[PDB]
């Protein structure tokens, strides 16, 4: 994380609009649908046999919400992204054993969901600002793999 | 892979894309160059600036190559034969860059067709793009 | 991809492998489980110990599946149809594990056939194994 | 880097035998041949259009030797593998811009090359010890990407 004043203004101004109730679920959902292997991790979530069954699962939308929190957390903590995520890293690292590349996927799908929700307002430049944050988080996450 | 279902989706979304195909392919690169600056290393003789007509005309190129894929999806290899050579042999493009490109392509798709960019369509696009990428890097393989 | 060259190589090294095919398939898993202990997560009802006859018998299974690929390399998809289901759908194996396995497979190939494990053959095996993996996970795609 | 006494004994005992003149080249060579994209970085090395042309290039075998050095270096400095590699990371990160994943491949091919040279003496257990080290180096390397 660096995020130039311009970039920061872009990131901040966007997350401000973000529907926190439903974007996290939108992104978590899409990860399960796009990267189906990742579903081996939410077997206790219920019926995930169909993307429909995936997109309308209350657990998914319930979980997707905690996921955005951590993001809101980090988005305003670029300073110490590693500090912020120590605990989470630990959970996913030597507790969940989630391959760090999944961390990237999520990030990217989060990028698509944003792009999905903001349309034209999600310009390349804002995208790039977001690419930075997303990868910082994913890097903060797989930190405990060291 | 690419199932009768995927096949349907890809042909669907693109149907939807229409004549803005070229318009999107350029947005994609643009997005790529800004978000993944390292990729910029392949277009040193390109004006990578915002309205660059260079990037503008390349987008159509790519865009058209993707159109060729969709229509010949059941024969990508033979279809992209030439392009694999250019990219793998002649260009020696790092396979990773295809992952970055595909991403921006998706992002672009999403930013313009909120209607059709369903979770299921999203998946089929991603699958399709990976196929394209694999062939275009298949000479490495 | 897999060129007429690749195809030649794969068929050559394996020819070389012979009856020890199964023997190596098990050494491969063993190496995987020790080097990548996270993989062990999938064989919880397996005795993952040194001489495990379970691991022993699986190696032939894997080994035979690879032989099936080689002989049908021009139609992997249809060939491994079943296996893609098992692994992608039913087991939901993280695609990454395929990279890990194939690595150990190579490592085993190399530790046994120093004579035929040329840089050229090494490349063709790698390419081949990537093919198998892509099919085995193409239901995710 | 942890490497149990047993593991360490394994690692050390192996490297001891390692032909430093020719293994590094053997591994660098194989990297260019197996992952041809990687060749984009050694354009100034000469003729690399055939594996033979690759495996018999004096600069490749010349270069492959410095690479083993860094490894001998690290192999005996697992304590501070990030310390040891700061300078190298810097060259590859914001000087060469080599995608960290290639750090992994090299490592892997290094593994096969060892496996190739020691045969049966490169048991699963010693392999595992080496997988640890190889990944430590690769991670020390891509450290400056943060
Ligand atoms: C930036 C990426 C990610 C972030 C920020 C994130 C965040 C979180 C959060 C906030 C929780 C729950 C907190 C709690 O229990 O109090 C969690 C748990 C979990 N994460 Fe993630 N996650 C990410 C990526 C992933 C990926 C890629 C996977 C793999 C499929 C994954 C799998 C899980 C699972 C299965 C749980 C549930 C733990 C349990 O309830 O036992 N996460 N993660
Ligand atoms: C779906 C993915 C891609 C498609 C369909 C595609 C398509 C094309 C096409 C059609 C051309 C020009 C062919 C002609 O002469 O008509 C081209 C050139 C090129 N591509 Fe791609 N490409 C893709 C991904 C990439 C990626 C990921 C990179 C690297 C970041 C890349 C780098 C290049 C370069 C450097 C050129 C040559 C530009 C010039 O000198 O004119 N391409 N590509
Ligand atoms: C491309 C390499 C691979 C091949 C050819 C292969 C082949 C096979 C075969 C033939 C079976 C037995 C199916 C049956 O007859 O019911 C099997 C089962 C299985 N495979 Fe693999 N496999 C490969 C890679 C992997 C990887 C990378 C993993 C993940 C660690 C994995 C995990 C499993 C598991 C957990 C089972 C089920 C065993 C049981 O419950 O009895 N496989 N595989
Ligand atoms: C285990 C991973 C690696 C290690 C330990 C390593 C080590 C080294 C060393 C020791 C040097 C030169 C030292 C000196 O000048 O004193 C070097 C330079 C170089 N490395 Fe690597 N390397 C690794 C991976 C890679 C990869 C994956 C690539 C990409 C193909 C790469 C490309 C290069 C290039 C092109 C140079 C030459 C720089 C120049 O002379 O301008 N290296 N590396």
């Amino acid at each position: 994380v660096h995020l130039t004043p311009e970039e920061k203004s872009a990131v901040t101004a966007l997350w401000g609009k973000v529907n926190v109730d439903e974007v996290g679920g939108e992104a978590l959902g899409r990860l399960l649908v796009v990267y189906p292997w990742t579903q081996r991790f939410f077997e206790s979530f219920g019926d995930l046999s169909t993307p429909d069954a995936v997109m309308g699962n209350p657990k998914v939308k319930a979980h997707g919400k905690k996921v955005l929190g951590a993001f809101s957390d980090g988005l305003a903590h670029l300073d110490n992204l590693k500090g912020t995520f120590a605990t989470l890293s630990e959970l996913h690292c030597d507790k969940l054993h989630v391959y760090p590349e999944n961390f990237r996927l999520l990030g990217n799908v989060l990028v698509c969901v944003l792009a999905h929700h903001f349309g034209k307002e999600f310009t390349p430049p804002v995208q790039a600002a977001y690419q930075k944050v997303v990868a910082g988080v994913a890097n903060a996450l797989a930190h405990k793999y060291h | 892979v690419l199932s009768p279902a995927d096949k349907t989706n890809v042909k669907a979304a693109w149907g939807k894309v229409g004549a803005h195909a070229g318009e999107y392919g350029a947005e994609a690169l643009e997005r790529m160059f800004l978000s993944f600056p390292t990729t910029k290393t392949y277009f040193p003789h390109f004006d990578l600036s915002h309205g660059s007509a260079q990037v503008k005309g390349h987008g159509k190129k790519v865009a058209d190559a993707l159109t060729n894929a969709v229509a010949h999806v059941d024969d990508m290899p033979n279809a992209l034969s030439a392009l694999s050579d250019l990219h793998a042999h002649k260009l020696r493009v790092d396979p990773v860059n295809f992952k970055l490109l595909s991403h921006c392509l998706l992002v672009t798709l999403a930013a313009h067709l909120p209607a059709e960019f369903t979770p299921a369509v999203h998946a089929s696009l991603d699958k399709f793009l990976a196929s394209v990428s694999t062939v275009l890097t298949s000479k490495y393989r």
